[PDB]
């Protein structure tokens, strides 16, 4: 199972009051939790908040029949737990490539008009050290494609996530 | 609506939907030509649908009228969602009868503890996604300002109130936006925003309609 | 491939891989110019690599040919993965030899229990993630449609079959998609999906190629 920063299995949202985690960068000196930068409409960039900035809470979900724990290599919908107007969801997805700050990339975004039902499927992949993971972004829940890794981009001083980029590793940290 | 029940065909005659290919918001009919909904529900070329039960069918008691005017409140703030109210003028007057009726605007504000009816076709699950065919209804108390502000520190303006259950399980949800919050036959609320759906300590937040009665009338009178 | 073995350089001469920045799917060479792979592997700007063993070293027998045409089955559904088959035309014909050779299409469907060869460069762990340098191979029997359907209730169509082991331990995995399932010299299966890899009662699910032999012919002859 994917473990959180305490060594406990990361729980999925299977109804009721769902379990929540911030996603912290596991890089040596400081991380800062993952959070949002407004892009447009109900849409935001997934970026790393400054140090000591709380990250946003994320819920992890999967299709019915799934066992209640996040499994290595498996695919999940990532959703921020954040106040939002009800026309908007908060699910993560692979964004259209764009140029921003002299950087061309496909960002990971979060949120869209609920009715478009847009989201991507994210995978925690193992690292040399336990409880520290690489994210991967998929366009399918169960299909046996090998997904592109998610990395970081320095865009106008802010660290944003996108497909490819610089090596980026995370921990899951419980929230509340 | 999560944790609610099936309203029953036409038992909420003031409920309308806002459509642009998709049903993306609710609204309330306040008279033959005017729908009140949420400012963040604004879209050009809205079709308002009335007298619906099963939204994925033409059921033949239904009316579909185009928005001729979509007037967002001039002090609407899309970051804070302060002033989250919008008026929609119908291109042609709705035919009123038992299945399409207007809801009265409130003459004064409602107090904490008052029972209200919340309705919509939004998501019924807190985990994953399920969108109902038929209208869903929830009965929910208006919470104290005190517990509303504590739940969303710094985010609750005097134009917003909370309704629901602090223990969760029952709440409005994605797609319910713009929908009615009717308390004793008076429209006190517009489904606005919230953090998640039905989560503990995170009730729905509603646009406080009683702040807008004067503005609503002026807007009607001018358009 | 989880719980498989190292095939041996060029011992699976019909195995190709699909490349754009990295290896993301497998495929099967069915003639000098056409690759059969999975429709969910569709990408613009694909390069096919043939004659590989160690994907991370240039060994000397490789051919990297661009895909000129990528024809997804017209009834492909990306939610259900029904009809998960794709045909790729190579920009120029592969040079066929002992290490780059085509695999025959089926002349009838395979029955429950038929042992098959499944190959790819996908994940070798079911608890974690490890991507191999060299091609991995798995011998697995086709399972009865009954146990397959039970494993994945309401999800298996007549264009899918399961192969592997109900007890888990051996399966195709992430990055094996599009890859061959070969039974008695015929391409019967395309790696498609599953619930994780090598889990108990979660065998891998495969595109039932024997359904598509006529569609493949027609497509090749019109393109
Ligand atoms: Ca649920
Ligand atoms: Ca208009
Ligand atoms: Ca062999
Ligand atoms: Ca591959
Ligand atoms: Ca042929
Ligand atoms: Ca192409
Ligand atoms: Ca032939
Ligand atoms: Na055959
Ligand atoms: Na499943």
């Amino acid at each position: 199972p994917v473990v959180d920063s305490d060594g406990d299995a990361v729980q999925l949202n299977l109804g009721g009051n769902y379990p929540l985690y911030t996603i912290q960068s596991a890089a040596i000196g400081f991380r800062g939790g993952l959070s949002t930068l407004r892009k447009d409409a109900c849409k935001s960039y997934v970026y790393e908040a400054p140090e000591t900035d709380r990250g946003l809470p994320v819920g992890f979900s999967a299709s019915a029949t799934s066992q209640p724990v996040m499994q290595l290599g498996s695919r999940y919908k990532f959703s921020f737990s954040m106040p939002v107007p009800l026309i908007c969801d908060t699910a993560w997805s692979i964004g259209k490539s764009e140029t921003n700050g002299g950087i061309s990339f496909q960002p990971i975004t979060a949120g869209d008009y609920f009715y478009l039902n847009n989201f991507s499927w994210f995978e925690a992949r193992s690292t040399e050290e336990t409880g520290v993971y690489k994210l991967a972004a998929c366009s399918c829940e169960f299909c046996k494609i090998a997904c592109p890794e998610v990395g970081s981009f320095n865009v106008n001083g802010r660290t944003l996530l996108g497909i490819g980029g610089e090596h980026f590793t995370v921990q899951f940290q419980k929230f509340d | 609506i999560v944790g609610g029940y099936t309203c029953g065909a036409n038992t909420v005659p003031y409920q309308v939907s806002l459509n642009s290919g998709y049903h993306f918001c609710g609204g309330s009919l306040i008279n033959s030509q005017w729908v009140v909904s949420a400012a963040h529900c604004y879209k050009s070329g809205i079709q308002v649908r009335l007298g619906e039960d099963n939204i994925n069918v033409v059921e033949g008691n239904e009316q579909f009228i185009s928005a001729s005017k979509s007037i967002v409140h001039p002090s609407y703030n899309s970051n804070t969602l302060n002033n989250d109210i919008m008026l929609i003028k119908l291109k042609s007057a709705a035919s009123l009868n038992s299945r399409v009726a207007s809801i009265s605007l409130p003459t004064s504000c409602a107090s904490a503890g008052t029972q209200c009816l919340i309705s919509g076709w939004g998501n019924t699950k807190s985990s994953g996604t399920s969108y109902p065919d038929v209208l869903k209804c929830l009965k929910a108390p208006i919470l104290s300002d005190s517990s509303c502000k504590s739940a969303y520190p710094g985010q609750i303006t005097s134009n917003m109130f909370c309704a629901g259950y602090l223990e969760g399980g029952k709440d409005s949800c994605q797609g319910d936006s713009g929908g009615p919050v009717v308390c004793s036959g008076k429209l006190q609320g517009i489904v606005s925003w919230g953090s998640g759906c039905a989560q503990k300590n995170k009730p729905g937040v509603y646009t406080k309609v009683c702040n807008y009665v004067s503005w609503i009338k002026q807007t009607i009178a001018s358009n």
